[PDB]
RNA sequence: GAUUACCCCUUCUACCUUUUGCAUAAUGGUUUAACCAGAAAAAAUCUAACAAAGAGAACUUUAGCUAGAUACCCCGAAACCA
RNA sequence: GCCUAACGAGCCUGGUGAUAGCUGGUUGUCCGAGAAAGAAUUUUAGUUCAACCUUAAAAAUACCCCAAAAACCCUAAAUUCCA
RNA sequence: ACAAACUCCUAGCCCAAUACCGGACUAAUCUAUUGAAACAUAGAAGCAAUAAUGUUAAUAUGAGUAACAAGAAGCCUUUCUCC
């Protein structure tokens, strides 16, 4: 839990890709938990003016 | 007896106090600014009581996301941590999901736990069994 | 009227302390009440801007617009003034720090138009005002890099606080 | 409203007048400064004087008289007459 | 038609702050309480009465309201009136 | 589950509003006594403009936009070219 602060501030912002494999899924069902991961609100920290939002790979 | 009004200056500067990082016109002409002033304070006062859901709404969301990591939705949280009589405010506890995430997933685990025992306990179909999780205290 | 500029050549400063950086000469100097107008002056003065003195005297000598003469002449004699009242050493030294017109009084006429109708037509004056200093021309400031961007958008990124959560 | 951060997010139908109802695509105003619009004391209420009387003349009096204080705008025709 | 760059009746100065049931405007702050149309009217773009209402005062009952009671052929929801 | 000015909770100076009608304070003048640098009790009023196609003065915008002008060459008043 002790880390110094610009390490602190840097892990806790850090964008993390996510693949979703996507063969015979209805595309809702996939566009929404992929828009939800997009926006950031999966993460705690989250708040709508900051610019946490994680990437999306889907295949 | 003629009067005029001397300090007109400073009946003036008291409304620009309030207009002065207006853009355009209203941070000058007084027109412009008593109006914008007036839209400025209403829209204060009306933030005053937005702000307070704002905040909860926002506080929902991260204990939503923070629920959901440990596989529980919001609902289910809620619900169960309140049927094991644990009070926490919805700030507190969004509190505790960002700063002690030890604390938090313990939480959710109590939770969980105490949830199984409600559908074990009304699918089970008999009066006797307290699961441990389940009995309530009056306080002494 | 207001005259201002033309006193801040009235200042005198306390003398130097040994081993100091030397300040350089500022020279001041104004045109009141020329007959052109304001906002046509008003490109005159941006184009001469952070030259030095002679690159400056070489524009305005061979533009089209007279307001080239005006502001000619006023160069000239900040120079010799430069030279002469200040002491200033290598006259071609100066550069040019600050360039501005300003809107002098105007007169007011009558302009008739037809079926006995009259606009109100105003006369214009303006005047020109200079600053300048004792020195090589400061360098003109280059273009970002992207080395310079990305060093910005990592300082950005990098000075988010979690809001609203202590 | 806030934010580490100007924006970026999120929340909000200019203001008067006029109307049953105006964001209205109803009227008014570019902006600044100076000028620019509620006056009366019969009855009443309120506070005091002295009281079968009271008022510095004439009046009013079946608790009254005498005094003070409380009140009612601004700009516009086409006209008509010498 | 025309009678001095507006003639179904000139221009000017008086009367003259003409008169507008009709527009349009009417300037400091903060608190109490607060109104929707029954009559007459050359009246229906307006006034003046009633009713509601505001500010003071004096008092006694006020709303709600069970039986009982209010038409004669047929006649619903319901009224009126009272401990 | 989420959702209000509703209702709890912790503190208070303790519950909306057009026309009209009650209250409490105060800006700026002047006059009585005080006051001395901005004054506090009274008495007085030409007593407080974000709105009248308001009045005067000054500034913008439209806009450096619309529109305006001088027949040629020379030796400088001498020839030319046209109406
Ligand atoms: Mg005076
Ligand atoms: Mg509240
Ligand atoms: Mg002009
Ligand atoms: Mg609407
Ligand atoms: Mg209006
Ligand atoms: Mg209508
Ligand atoms: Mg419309
Ligand atoms: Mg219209
Ligand atoms: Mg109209
Ligand atoms: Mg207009
Ligand atoms: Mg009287
Ligand atoms: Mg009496
Ligand atoms: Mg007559
Ligand atoms: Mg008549
Ligand atoms: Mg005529
Ligand atoms: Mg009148
Ligand atoms: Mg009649
Ligand atoms: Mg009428
Ligand atoms: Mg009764
Ligand atoms: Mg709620
Ligand atoms: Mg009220
Ligand atoms: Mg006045
Ligand atoms: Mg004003
Ligand atoms: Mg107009
Ligand atoms: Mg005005
Ligand atoms: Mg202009
Ligand atoms: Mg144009
Ligand atoms: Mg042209
Ligand atoms: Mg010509």
């Amino acid at each position: 839990s002790s880390f110094s602060k610009a390490p602190q501030q840097w892990a806790t912002f850090a964008r993390v890709w996510y693949l979703l494999d996507g063969k015979m899924q209805p595309p809702g069902k996939l566009a929404a938990m992929a828009s939800v991961k997009l926006q950031g609100l999966h993460k705690p920290v989250y708040h709508q003016l900051s610019d946490c939002g994680d990437h999306v790979v889907i295949m | 007896l003629r009067s005029r009004v001397t300090d007109r200056y400073w009946r003036v500067q008291e409304v620009l106090k309030h207009a002065r990082h207006f853009r355009g016109r209203k941070n000058r002409c007084y027109r412009l600014a008593v109006r914008a002033v007036t839209r400025a304070f209403v829209k204060c006062t009306r933030a005053r009581r937005l702000k307070k859901r704002s905040l909860r709404t926002l506080w929902i969301n991260r204990i939503t996301a923070a629920s959901q990591e440990h596989g529980l939705k919001y609902p289910a949280f809620i619900i169960n941590l309140i049927k094991c009589q644990v009070e926490l405010n919805r700030k507190v506890l969004a509190d505790l999901a960002i700063y002690e995430p030890k604390t938090f997933k313990s939480l959710a685990a109590l939770a969980k736990r105490r949830r199984e025992e409600g559908f074990a306990a009304a699918l089970g179909d008999g009066k006797e069994p307290d699961g441990i999780f389940s009995r309530v205290v009056q306080h002494r | 009227i207001s005259r201002k500029w033309e006193k801040k050549n009235k200042i005198v400063y306390p003398p130097q302390l040994p081993g100091e950086p030397r300040r350089p000469a500022e020279i001041y100097h104004c045109r009141r009440q020329i007959k052109y107008s304001k906002d046509k002056m008003w490109y005159l003065a941006k184009l001469i801007r952070g030259m030095s003195i002679d690159q400056a005297l070489a524009q305005l000598e061979f533009s089209d617009k007279k307001g080239a003469q005006i502001i000619k002449e006023v160069l000239l004699e900040a120079q010799d003034m430069a030279v002469r009242d200040h002491n200033v050493e290598f006259r071609s030294n100066l550069y040019v720090a600050e360039s501005t017109s300003g809107r002098g009084q105007y007169l007011k006429r009558i302009r008739y138009h037809g079926r006995g109708r009259f606009g109100i037509m105003e006369k214009v004056f303006c005047h020109y005002f200079v600053k300048l200093v004792e020195g090589p021309p400061p360098p003109r400031e280059a273009p970002k890099t992207a080395v310079a961007h990305a060093r910005e958008y990592i300082q950005e990124l990098r000075n988010r606080t979690i809001t609203h959560a202590l």
